[PDB]
RNA sequence: GUGGGAGAGGGUGGUGGAAUUCCCGGAGUAGCGGUGAAAUGCGCAGAUACCGGGAGGAACGCCGAUGGCGAAGGCAGCCACCUGGUCCACCCGUGACGCUGAGGCGCGAAAGCGUGGGGAGCAAACCGGAUUAGAUACCCGGGUAGUCCACGCCCUAAACGAUGCGCGCUAGGUCUCUGGGUCUCCUGGGGGCCGAAGCUAACGCGUUAAGCGCGCCGCCUGGGGAGUACGGCCGCAAGGC
């Protein structure tokens, strides 16, 4: 049910369309380089849709990873 | 005449002279396509999330400019000829969309 | 695209009177500008059909407006055709 | 005879066979084992017990090179992955980290008919 | 018209990473693969597994959904350019300029055809291995056209909501997309579920009508024969109407 914490509630004022801010977009990624779903981010439809393309831009720039490796399995 | 943002990631192993020459070529190409610069933010070398050109780091440059649209792509090609320049991304400027306000 | 300055230019050029923004002549002139722009866009990129359909719809709308003008006042109809250079 | 004393261990586990390859921290292999290395020949290679035997055999072969600490790397979803994990975990070799690095594509190539109804 | 809005709507160019295959090198040894179980196959000319580098083609993981867009087919990495449709607010302009639509014309998944190119993966036909009473199959190892691209044809479908288009009227509740606003909520457009009246043979439909009405087009008149024959038109052919 993802009752741990919401990324939006665990954050303050920030720009969703900013693709250069890495320390904020790192929080929206999972343990892997995948994009967190709606239940983890706690965003809306439009917010999630903008976040998707901004994360893709940050990945192409080389700031966010396309994929990572799971640890402690 | 639209407003754009240019992100240029190049080799962080360049010395000051080679970096100065690369930035000189960048400014010269911007003048050759009529790109009026409004501001600039040079973040320096930063750690990449994945190796680009066999290098775990990259030197970043950002330019907010205003230029005619018809040659925007035609400018991007000119910035990809330099072997030191390894990433060029041009994005139309957009107003910030703030969340949790 | 079509900026606001060109739109206001053609509107004030084909306005029946200062303030008129929706008369038949203004609509036909705007449709003609859009049609010429789309034809110049479709000379190249000739594989685009979804915009070709919009071109067909604009042509039909302009033809219907010109038919209405022909029915009501043929003088302004001939004047509009002479100013825009339509019908070949 | 290299005396590595610290390396990595790749475990390629499939529904038909599980193979363990012990390499150096740079990826170059030293020794390895699988279900075919053990007396098992046919389908018995896709067995968790066979995977345990292969892991222990590769571990004992790595003992010849005097290796103590390992970094396990897991690839592929097959019967016997966790059994090989538990075999290498208590085999004299110190397991420092377990990493699942199964290569997942971004829907690039078309799979076989056996793996169709997907992309 | 003015000012705003959202979108995998379309076309062109460029560009990103993961993966598969192949090649080069390093390291390394007795099998890998595959199945209910096996064999063909590949491996001492050193495979499989591992690391690094290179090439190439094709498709875009998470986001992603019961979601969005389009007239339908259909559209899913990213960036730029060109471009279509659409919604809302203001009540601003024209002043019935509207609806439908036989023909005509254009678009039209996949497969197929022509020319040229491309060809990694997949894979009709086919070459084999198994299975079986037999296996011209399901299973397994290979593999051509093709899938891909450009241009030109082909007009088919479970082309499906099995529900033609437009307008008006007729209880609501709830979920959601997207605006606007006095932003508990109201209002507009779109996508779902449950249901008033009502309809239906029933299942079910029910402000996204299959309800109540109106306008216009298409089509049906028992089944097989048969979407066959003949004729005509179109098509290089396959064939289609
Ligand atoms: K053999
Ligand atoms: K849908
Ligand atoms: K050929
Ligand atoms: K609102
Ligand atoms: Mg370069
Ligand atoms: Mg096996
Ligand atoms: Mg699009
Ligand atoms: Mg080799
Ligand atoms: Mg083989
Ligand atoms: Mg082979
Ligand atoms: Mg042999
Ligand atoms: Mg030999
Ligand atoms: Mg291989
Ligand atoms: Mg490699
Ligand atoms: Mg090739
Ligand atoms: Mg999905
Ligand atoms: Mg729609
Ligand atoms: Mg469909
Ligand atoms: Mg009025
Ligand atoms: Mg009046
Ligand atoms: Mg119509
Ligand atoms: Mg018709
Ligand atoms: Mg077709
Ligand atoms: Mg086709
Ligand atoms: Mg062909
Ligand atoms: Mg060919
Ligand atoms: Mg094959
Ligand atoms: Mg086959
Ligand atoms: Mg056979
Ligand atoms: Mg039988
Ligand atoms: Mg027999
Ligand atoms: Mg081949
Ligand atoms: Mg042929
Ligand atoms: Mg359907
Ligand atoms: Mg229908
Ligand atoms: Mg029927
Ligand atoms: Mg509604
Ligand atoms: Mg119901
Ligand atoms: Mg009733
Ligand atoms: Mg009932
Ligand atoms: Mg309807
Ligand atoms: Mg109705
Ligand atoms: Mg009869
Ligand atoms: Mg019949
Ligand atoms: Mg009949
Ligand atoms: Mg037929
Ligand atoms: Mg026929
Ligand atoms: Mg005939
Ligand atoms: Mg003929
Ligand atoms: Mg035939
Ligand atoms: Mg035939």
């Amino acid at each position: 049910p993802s009752r741990k914490a919401k990324v939006k509630a665990t954050l303050g004022e920030f720009d969703l369309r900013d693709y250069r801010n890495v320390e904020v977009l790192k929080r929206f990624l999972s343990e892997t380089g995948k994009i967190l779903p709606r239940r983890r981010t706690g965003l809306s439809a439009k917010e999630q849709r903008i976040l998707a393309k901004t994360i893709k831009r940050a990945r192409i720039l080389g700031l966010l990873p396309f994929t990572e490796k799971l640890v402690r399995k | 005449m639209r407003r754009y943002e240019v992100n240029i990631v190049l080799n962080p192993n360049l010395d000051q002279s080679q970096l100065a020459l690369e930035k000189e070529i960048i400014q010269r190409a911007l003048e050759n396509y009529g790109a009026r610069v409004e501001k600039v933010e040079e973040l320096g070398l930063r750690r990449l999330a994945y190796p680009i050109a066999k290098d775990p780091q990259g030197y970043f440059l950002w330019y907010q400019v205003e230029m005619p649209e018809d040659r925007v792509n035609d400018l991007a090609r000119e910035l990809r000829i330099r072997d030191n320049v390894r990433r060029v991304m041009v994005v139309k400027s957009q107003e910030p969309f703030l969340a949790n306000a | 695209p079509i900026t606001k300055e060109e739109k206001q230019k053609v509107i004030q050029e084909f306005a029946r009177f200062p303030g008129d923004t929706g008369s038949t002549e203004v609509q036909v002139a705007l449709l003609t500008l859009r049609i010429n722009r789309l034809s110049e866009h479709l000379k190249v990129h000739k594989k685009d059909h979804h915009s070709h359909r919009g071109l067909l719809m604009m042509v039909g709308q302009r033809r219907r407006l010109l038919r209405y003008l022909q029915r009501e006042d043929p003088e302004r109809y001939r004047a509009l055709i002479e100013k825009l250079g339509i019908r070949g | 005879k290299r005396q590595v004393a610290s390396g990595r261990a790749y475990i390629h586990a499939s529904y038909n066979n599980t193979i363990v390859t012990i390499t150096d921290p740079d990826g170059n292999p030293i020794t390895w084992s699988s279900g075919g290395v053990i007396g098992y020949k046919g389908s018995r290679k896709g067995t968790p017990y066979a995977a345990q035997l292969a892991a222990l055999d590769a571990a004992k072969k790595a003992m010849a090179y005097g290796m103590q600490s390992v970094d396990v790397i897991v690839r592929g979803t097959g019967a016997g992955r966790e059994q090989a994990i538990r075999a290498l975990q208590a085999s004299g070799l110190q397991v420092k980290s377990i990493v699942d690095d199964t290569p997942v594509p971004h829907n690039g190539c078309r799979p076989k008919k056996k793996f169709r109804k997907a992309s």
